[PDB]
């Protein structure tokens, strides 16, 4: 359906899933998006803990970043492979994708900017032609100069105060359903005519606000000449005859326009960003949850808690307390000599006339109620939520890091996979990606005859078809006896380990067994982790072609509760980044099944393009190696073209085309042919490491200055760095898995179960002498024979204590018992 | 709405109580096992206000347990059809609005709805709004609204709404 | 509705969403004054606290005793009172059986009444 319109139009396929589409940027509005961007998201410093793995120069680099895109429909990893020289080395390719998402951003925040502007001129074209509130330029300017959603938050709440009621008459003038009653007592006061004593206390609310950023009373307060109660007299009323409820309801009054002064916000807002103390107490049913066993132990005796303590992902936790009564928090500038102290100076008169000071006790306790019921509520809550975005945001920053790691390893090769569960399955992969043989093996251990006649079988196929590194599949220590047992198989070219989640995924995913559904279910987890070790990104591809497939993953404990659609495209991102980074091609597409879900990480491709593209080249029945031949027979759109050419990568075998070269720069490589000396100096230049040595790059760049396409000196040497090995695939080769890394691929060891003091179940494993102990990962060590005698343990049965020593490599197991 | 009537329960006690508290035994079975029942007949029974009596204890022959019938008086909540009701909405979408009425959730159509109020995408908020934000319905706002229809799942009594009338807007 | 739907709820008391309230929080501060509540009874009491426009027992009483000075239908004394339209007509504006019932004169002083209590 949709995939066909999107066939149809002609743009890069990840601008038109935007929700929103993306405009042509005038260089004003192209300058307003860099400064916001980079102000919200580089410069500003998280509240909580931040780490990963710069300057306001990239003010103009994000600037020139985003011109060369809005305006011309280039994706990231377009401009984080090619056009670099526009942001090197201020930003990398995540914090290129990290502006992109920043730009959905900004369109909403003008577009809501615009649409609030309509309401108040509207007003503004409402109100004058009917003490009221004017709708100043200094409103208008308010709503100009907004620089994140929360200041356009409070202009709205704002300008719904004074002109809710206006709405029935905004309806009116939407005539030219109807708008019934609110719930603030403002309204029956607003009717009763308080404003206008309202109006008569110390400061306008704005004039008070303007005194909280001086942190003095610059605008003094106006002492109206009357004691406070004598007002009530005026206009004690049917609402409100006690003059003592005029009197509070006056500081009702009163105290909301304060809460809704957009000025009291960011100040409010900014002193809360940092003067802040959170105190958690558990409830009654948390008193029995609050234990070392649920993580809630470390919260429990915290005492007015910093904002900037919160640990990376503390606060999520924290979020997670309080969603079954296992926590109760509460968060104040205040500690456990108040900041009301600061502020009810602020909005004083230091004379002692029981006049003045009696309108100062009705100056106190009003803004109080100002301040506890509202400001301590509703900007305590959003500062909840930007804590709570920040807290989320590691995580997913995280796990975007663990899967930036498991596409970072590097891939001709001839791979085995063993596949441990007694069912131990064995499988081989072709040189060419194709599963070569499969042989069902039970191997289990007194007697040994029913394993022994299988051992020969292993140097057997070493012999069969002689291949280069075998794999193992990491459980409970059961591919450590088959590291063991293929090591002295290959002793007779060696043998890895790696773990098989993703290849138990490989096996659970149906798609990827019904292409051999036939083949036992138990014995394709090692057709993924030959194929894995083979590549990994065609792995992932494979197993994670759908999208809860990578949600199937666990990168994190806390996966489940961070929001999945903008954790998911953080993970699907990152494919792209590494896709592109080393290119894709389409005969080994159309060739392996194995190779068919990498076509959808294309930069400015997808699925919805990439598939009718897969048909159209199903039927034409020749694979596009030529790079021209995308530009003629699949007649495909120039925006498409110059954007994902360069990414596509072609083997040779069938010379720029086989390169990392985009083909509207193969002129400047023409250009580095000469210096050899016409595909005879093509060749010359991309064998030798020689014609690099004299390759006048530098010299490129002078001609470059007089075109006006200059400044491409790193880029015109990635074009010398990409032909000094072909299509070098630039992730890490692959490297064993160390102690770590084992301990928690077979044992799964949590490090949070490192920690010293905890309850370990631990079976004994028996007199050899100290009893060593057998967890039900199964690690097993001795209890150091110091300490352990019944009552020190008990022989027969399990120990559950404090545990003391634990070894990464002979799984020690000790614990004291008493 | 919300409801005061007298209405029947049997509570089957076991053998092991029949000590010095079984007529307490019996009050507190009465209010473990009737305060939160999602009947069919009486909708929701939210708490049980009093006892009226503890009636004669029939002895189940062959079984052991006693049967004693209770009546007590209890508050209800029923959401009658054709009633507008005050929701705190939770959950928007462009099937509908999910809004939570008390005890129980609800569905209101956006084709039941008037025409004034669309979707608002990528907005940290998400909600339905106008296009001059006259109204609108973020996280946590009451809103008046006719309910429909009233269906019975046996587990959780749902109400489909909708807001063609005056008024049915946020307060 | 209008109309019963159901054939039992005739003879049944009728409460607010502060009768509910007030009744519901003296069985908490009877409760952990001496086992943990049902979900279904905190989620009502959080709602019916949320929407407690009669936040004293008395004022309870006096708006009870003049709805039923009132002598409206017994469902209709707690399908307004918890309610509080700012208009009169809002109620015939809406309840399609309380327009014809009564005239207009009385309904915004009933209404003022309400809010006043409130």
């Amino acid at each position: 359906d949709q995939d066909n319109e999107i066939r149809a139009t002609d743009l890069p396929e990840r601008f038109q899933l935007r929700s929103i589409p993306v405009k042509g940027a005038e260089d004003d509005e192209l300058e307003e998006e860099a400064d916001w961007i980079y102000r919200n998201a580089f410069a500003t410093p998280t509240i909580s803990l931040q780490e990963s793995c710069k300057g306001p120069s990239t003010i103009q680099k994000i600037k020139e970043a985003l011109g060369f895109m809005r305006n011309q429909h280039f994706e990231v990893p377009f401009i984080a492979f090619y056009r670099k020289e526009y942001v090197e080395p201020e930003l990398h390719i995540n914090d290129l994708w990290r502006v992109w998402q920043w730009d959905e951003k900004w369109t909403q925040l003008r577009i809501r900017k615009e649409n609030l502007t309509r309401l108040f001129e509207k007003m503004q074209a409402y109100q004058y032609e009917q003490g009221i509130r004017a709708l100043d330029t200094t409103d208008m300017e308010r709503l100009k100069d907004v620089q994140s959603m929360d200041e356009l938050k409070d202009v709205y709440n704002h300008f719904l105060l004074y002109y809710g009621r206006d709405i029935p008459k905004m309806q009116n003038a939407a005539k030219a359903l109807k708008q019934a009653s609110r719930r603030d007592m403002y309204t029956i006061c607003q009717s009763a005519g308080l404003d206008g004593l309202a109006k008569k206390f110390g400061l306008t609310p704005e004039q008070f606000g303007e005194n909280l950023r001086d942190s003095y009373q610059r605008h003094e307060t106006e002492q109206f000449p009357a004691e406070p109660l004598e007002l009530a007299k005026d206009y004690v009323c049917s609402q409100f005859p006690t003059p003592e409820a005029v009197l509070e309801g006056a500081r009702y009054m009163v105290a909301l326009q304060i809460a809704r002064e957009p000025l009291v916000r960011q100040v409010l807002r900014q002193t809360f960003q940092e003067r802040a103390k959170l105190n958690i107490t558990p409830t009654k049913k948390g008193r029995k949850d609050v234990d070392e066993a649920h993580y809630a132990y470390s919260f429990k005796y915290l005492k007015n808690k910093p904002v900037k303590e919160l640990r990376d992902d503390q606060f999520l936790k924290i979020c997670l307390a309080e969603d079954e009564g296992l926590l109760t928090t509460d968060i104040s500038i205040d500690l456990k000599q108040t900041y009301f102290e600061e502020i009810k100076q602020f909005y004083y008169r230091d004379e002692f006339s029981h006049q003045v000071q009696e309108w100062n006790r009705q100056r106190t306790m009003a803004i109080e109620r100002a301040l506890q019921q509202f400001l301590y509520v509703q900007m305590a809550k959003e500062l909840k939520n930007k804590l709570l975005a920040e807290a989320k945001e590691y995580v997913i920053k995280a796990c975007s890091r663990k899967l930036y790691n498991w596409l970072r390893v590097a891939p001709g090769i001839r791979v085995l996979g063993i596949a441990f569960s007694h069912p131990v399955f064995c499988a081989l992969v072709n040189g060419e990606g194709e599963v070569t043989d499969f042989l069902r093996l039970p191997h289990f251990t007194e007697e040994r005859e029913k394993k022994a006649q299988d051992i020969e079988t292993l140097k057997k196929f070493l012999l069969n078809k002689k291949p280069h590194v075998v794999t193992v599949a990491g459980e409970n220590r059961d591919a450590q006896m088959l590291i063991e047992d293929v090591k002295r198989i290959v002793h007779e070219i060696g043998v890895e380990l790696v773990d098989n989640e993703l290849a138990i995924l490989y096996m659970n995913s149906k798609k990827s067994e019904a292409e051999f559904r036939d083949y036992p279910p138990v014995l394709r987890q090692a057709v993924s982790l030959a194929r894995r070790i083979q590549d990994p990104l065609i792995e992932f591809a494979q197993v994670c072609s759908s999208d809860e497939d990578i949600l199937c993953l666990k990168f994190h404990p806390l996966q489940e509760h961070v929001v999945k659609e903008e954790l998911l495209n953080a993970l699907y991102c990152e494919f792209i980044n590494r896709v592109n980074e080393v290119g894709v091609d389409v005969n080994r597409a159309i060739a392996h099944p194995y190779s068919q879900a990498l076509i959808q990480y294309v930069c400015g491709l997808g699925p919805r393009k990439g598939t009718h593209l897969l048909k159209i080249l199903k039927q034409n029945n020749t694979r596009l190696e030529s790079r021209t031949q995308l530009v003629t027979m699949c007649h495909m759109g120039p925006k498409v073209f110059m954007n994902c050419a360069g990414f596509l990568k072609i083997d040779t075998a069938s010379v720029l085309d086989g390169s990392r070269v985009h083909p509207e720069t193969y002129e400047w490589a023409r250009k580095m042919a000469v210096d050899a000396l016409p595909a005879g100096a093509l060749e010359e230049i991309l064998e030798n490491p020689e014609r690099l040595k004299d390759l006048d790059l530098d010299a490129f760049a002078e001609e470059l200055e007089r075109q006006g396409y200059g400044d491409k000196h790193i880029t015109l040497y990635d074009i010398r760095a990409e032909l000094s090995c072909r299509y070098k695939d630039l992730r890490t080769a692959y490297r064993s898995p160390n102690t770590e890394e084992i301990f928690n691929m077979l044992t799964k060891e949590t490090p949070e179960t490192f920690y010293i003091g905890k309850l370990i179940i631990c079976n004994v494993t028996g007199i050899a002498i100290g009893v060593k102990t057998r967890l039900d990962n199964g690690v097993t060590g001795f209890i150091p024979t110091k300490f352990l005698p019944e009552e020190r343990v008990k022989v027969g049965m399990t120990v559950h204590c404090r545990i003391m020593k634990i070894d990464i490599e002979k799984f020690s197991a000790d614990l004291t018992c008493r | 709405m919300f409801y005061h009537i007298s209405l029947e329960h049997e509570i089957l006690l076991h053998p092991r109580y029949f000590g010095p508290n079984l007529l307490n035994t019996v009050k507190q079975k009465l209010f473990t096992e009737v305060e939160g029942t999602c009947t069919g007949k009486y909708g929701f029974v939210i708490a049980v206000t009093t006892i009226d009596n503890i009636g004669a204890g029939v002895i189940q022959p062959g079984r052991g347990f006693v049967l004693y019938p209770v009546k007590y008086k209890a508050i209800v909540f029923r959401p009658f059809k054709g009633e507008v009701v005050d929701a705190v909405v939770t959950q928007v979408n462009k099937v509908g609005l999910f809004t939570e009425i008390g005890p129980m959730s609800c569905f209101i159509s956006r084709h039941s709805i008037p025409s004034e109020m669309e979707f608002d995408p990528n907005s940290n908020p998400p909600c339905y709004k106008t296009m001059d934000e006259d109204i609108v319905i973020q996280q946590d706002d009451e809103i008046r609204l006719k309910i429909v229809g009233t269906r019975v799942d046996k587990n959780d009594i749902f109400a489909i709404g909708s807001l063609m009338d005056d008024y049915l807007g946020l307060v | 509705s209008q109309l019963i739907f159901p054939k039992e709820f005739e003879t049944a008391e009728t409460l607010l969403n502060s009768e509910v309230h007030m009744l519901l929080e003296h069985r908490k501060q009877q409760n952990e004054s001496a086992q943990e509540l049902s979900e279904v009874f905190m989620k009502t009491l959080n709602y019916t606290a949320r929407f407690s426009r009669f936040k004293n027992r008395e004022t309870i009483a006096s708006v009870r005793s003049l709805l039923l000075q009132k002598k409206l239908h017994k469902f209709e004394l707690a399908c307004l009172a918890n309610l509080c339209p700012e208009t009169a007509e809002e109620s015939k504006a809406l309840i399609p059986s309380l327009e014809g019932r009564f005239e207009d004169e009385e309904l915004q002083q009933i209404l003022d009444d309400i809010q006043t209590k409130r």
